[PDB]
Order: structure tokens, then sequence, then C-alpha cells
């Protein structure tokens, strides 16, 4: 048993026709000091998936070696290594999901919420979340600590459910998984404006953006807002 | 007396360990591999008899990577030569979980030395019954390395080990000298599908499979890649055509 130390936040996700989209901003918090402005929470693996990960960093950190292991083990004496035998994000993702389960099992928990995004070989999206208490589960659209209270809402109007997913292009999807981070950063006290997206599409392959901003806030009706309730000036 | 080769770890009058030796032979009698360093790599290359029509082409590997920038291949009882890479992978990932930084051709060569080592010292284990060229590309260089039953290893220019070792090593020893600026590792490549196909003379009653690999700093990032269509038939021309 421990308690987290470095924290990274939310990781918002959803699948739309062709792939899947991730996003996680740049943030490492310690308590309510935001520390660290350059970390990067999303973990490419290969090149059909991605892991994004929030809660304890040097946990992060760790998994981040486990996952650089996996390929390299994978690699060895396997001559399909970069092809029929490579992984997949299913692989990836049971593999953690192992992890999870027994090391909360064992009492003494890797502290975080992880979500899987990639596309399979034969095409098919791939989207699902394991947590510190070896839990798991798929949904059209995921999102953990404050993003599932925020982001998931804002999400789902757009895939409500799996009908909606091939009716839903990059365009859309990109456009309100960037809105659900600026909404994020307004009303989540351990958000940053920075903040990395992942695109895993079956045909375009995986776009990974660094560097991103929350941009077009709205402030301005600040200034006509003063006092608490009876204060004109 | 005598009886002194009969247990592993004994010292024989004239100060020898005859099992080690013993399992010299058991590598000479195994299929000829080698290894040439090249201005910013190193090659590998192995001879593999095809022992009937039913052996699926190109399936059975016998070149190994360790990390993903080492090489290692061997002669000799192959099931050993796996159980050394077994090892040498432990080892190399043991060194980059503790410091981070992929491990060292020296500091590798010497933990498969030591481990080959220790097998000489007791008489409830065998030496090994394989020599390894092996090697790869790190802070500094590249590096080729071959590895003796006996734990005894150095770094080489160009090294060959099994049936057609002497073969190899002349046409090696070549090589060297018409080449002290640095051979590439485009050409090393060829040379060495040329020199394992001469090599071949001393098993020239079966037919074969070339196998090459290769980690270069400029043609492979110092990664390890095997050597796959285009470039390797080319490097198959290359011997064909230098054999007549």
């Amino acid at each position: 048993t421990q308690q987290p130390i470095v924290t990274g936040t939310s990781v918002i996700s959803m699948k739309y026709d062709n792939g899947v989209i991730i996003a996680a901003d740049n943030l490492g918090s310690y308590g309510s000091l935001l520390r660290f402005n350059g970390v990067e929470r999303l973990i490419p693996v290969g090149d059909n998936t991605v892991v994004g990960i929030s809660g304890d960093i040097s946990d992060m950190q760790h998994i981040e070696r486990l996952l650089k292991d996996l390929v390299t083990e994978n690699a060895y004496d396997n001559p399909l290594a970069d092809a029929e035998e490579a992984l997949e994000p299913s692989y990836i993702f049971e593999y953690l999901a192992t992890v999870m389960y027994q090391r909360r099992s064992k009492m003494n928990p890797l502290w975080n919420a992880i979500i899987v995004a990639g596309v399979q070989s034969n095409g098919d999206q791939f989207l699902r979340y394991v947590n510190l208490l070896g839990v798991t589960y798929s949904s059209p659209t995921l999102a953990t600590g404050f993003g599932a209270h925020m982001a998931n809402p804002l999400l789902r109007k757009v895939v409500d459910r799996e009908s909606d997913i091939p009716k839903t292009t990059v365009q859309v999807a990109e456009e309100a998984i960037v809105n659900a981070m600026r909404v994020l950063y307004y009303r989540d006290a351990r958000s940053s404006r920075n903040f990395s997206l992942a695109i895993i599409d079956k045909n375009t392959g995986l776009t990974f953006k660094k560097n991103l901003q929350v941009e077009n806030m709205k402030w301005d009706f600040a200034k006509d807002i003063k006092g608490y309730g009876t204060q004109k000036i | 007396g005598t009886g002194y080769d009969l247990s592993n770890s004994v010292f024989s009058p004239d100060g020898r360990n005859f099992q080690v030796e013993y399992a010299v032979k058991a590598v000479e009698n195994g299929t000829t591999s080698i290894g040439i360093k090249c201005n910013d790599g190193v090659v590998f290359a192995v001879e593999k008899l095809i022992t009937s029509k039913l052996l699926v082409p190109q399936k059975n590997v016998k070149i190994q990577v360790v990390d993903r920038h080492i090489g290692c291949v061997y002669s000799g009882l192959i099931p050993d030569g796996r159980h050394l890479v077994n090892r040498g992978r432990e080892e190399a990932a043991s060194f980059k979980k503790l410091y981070k930084t992929p491990i060292p051709i020296p500091a590798f060569a010497d933990r498969l030395g030591q481990y080959v080592q220790a097998h000489t010292l007791y008489n409830s284990v065998r030496p090994f019954g394989v020599s390894t060229i092996f090697g790869g590309v790190d802070k500094n260089g590249a590096h080729l390395y071959m590895l003796e039953p006996s734990g005894s290893y150095w770094g080489y220019k160009g090294a060959a080990t099994g049936k057609g070792r002497q073969s190899a090593k002349a046409e090696l020893e070549k090589l060297v000298d018409h080449h002290p600026e640095g051979l590439s590792a485009r050409e090393a490549v060829k040379q060495a599908a040329k020199i394992i196909y001469l090599a071949h003379e001393d098993n020239k009653e079966k037919d074969f499979e070339l196998e090459i690999s290769w980690c270069s700093l400029s043609e492979t990032n110092g990664l390890h890649k095997f050597v796959k269509g285009d470039l390797l038939q080319e490097a198959i021309d290359f011997a064909q055509k230098e054999i007549n």
C-alpha cells in the first residue's frame, strides 16, 4: 500500500469510424503544486497503440519501462515481429490489466488509471480502461479521473452508442476532444493548458501531436462580474 | 595415471581441462559461421545445411538478437547456443534496468564470458558446446567478438568458427590486408556471403541456405537487422559469381 506523490490528471479518449483518438495534458502535479510541465503521459507502443496514463508518475515511468521491454522481448526469435507477430493493442492491454490486478492483489498497486487506444490488425478499433484495482471496461468514449465527470458527457453527445461510431469523422472526433481539453482546463484545478493528442487510424496510421494548447477561451464576461451579491462596483 | 578427461573441472597433469577441449570438438563439427567488423558496424553470416527438401526455406533462423543492438551466431550444439543467448538476454535486460542505457558490447561480452567460464568450474555441469560470434554498435563504435567453450574471448576484426573456419579465416585475413582503411557495411555483407560460399566446400556434399544480419550506425541506425529480399539476393549473386 502506498500513496501517489507526483500525479497526472485526466486522460480522455473516444473512437470514430476509422480509429481512435486519445489525449492527456503535460502536467505532473505534486499535491496542489503544479510542479512539472514537460510530462508526456501518452505512451506509443509500436505504431498501432498508444497507452494514456494518469495517476502516480513514478509508477507511470515504471509502466513505460515495462512497455519498452514488451517490444524488445516480442522481437526476440520473432521473424514476423514487424508483421503478423507484432504487438496488438489487445495484447498490450491484457498484459497491463494482468499486472494491475496482480499488484492490487498483493496490496501494492501501481497507482494509475490507464486507457489503451489502438487499432487491431483487422482494423477494429480498440479502447479499454484498467486502473489500480485491476478493474476494466470498454465504451465508445473513455476518460479517467476528472475527465470521467466532464469529458464523457461531452464526448457522448457525439458518440452515444455503438451505431454512432461509423457516423463519426476524425474531424468531428478531434474537435470534441480538443473542446473537452479546454473545458477540463476551465474547471480542473490540476490541469495544464498544454497537452498531447494522438490518433490511430486504420488508414493514416498513428499521428502523434505534441505541444498543443487550449485556445479560444472565453474570459471577457469576467469583467462584468463584481462582488458576490449586493456590491455594485 | 589417467581418467583426467572424465570429469569437467579437473586439471590434467599438463594443466588442461580435457572436457572443455572435447566441447571444442563438438564446435568444429558444426556448421561454419562468421562475423565481419566494418567501418561503422558488424555483419554476421552462417551456413544452414539443407538436410532435405522438407525443411521450409528461410524458416529455421539461426542468428539471434540480444536487446536491440546485438547479434549472435554460433557453431556447435544449437541448443547450447540458445541457452547462452537466453542468458545474455537476461544479462542485457538487467544492465539496462539498472543503468538505463543499453549494454555496451565489451560489457556484454564479459557477461557471456564469465557465464561460460563458470561452466568449467564444476563437475556437476558440462562446458558449452558452441563458439559464439557476436557484437554490435554502442556509445563508441562497433565491436566484434568470438567466445570459446573455455570462456575465452577477444575482440576481432573478422572471425569464423565451425567446419570451414580455416577457409573463412584465410579469406578474412585477405580482406584485413587489402583494406587497412576499413570495409563498409554494404561491402561486408557481400564479402560475408562470399566467405560463406567458399567455406562451404568443406561440406560441399549437402546443399545449404545462407543467412546474414548486420548492425550499422548508418545502414540500420545501430539496430540489429536481418538481411532480407533484394540486399540478400544481391549478396547471393556476388558470391555465386565469384565462386567460379
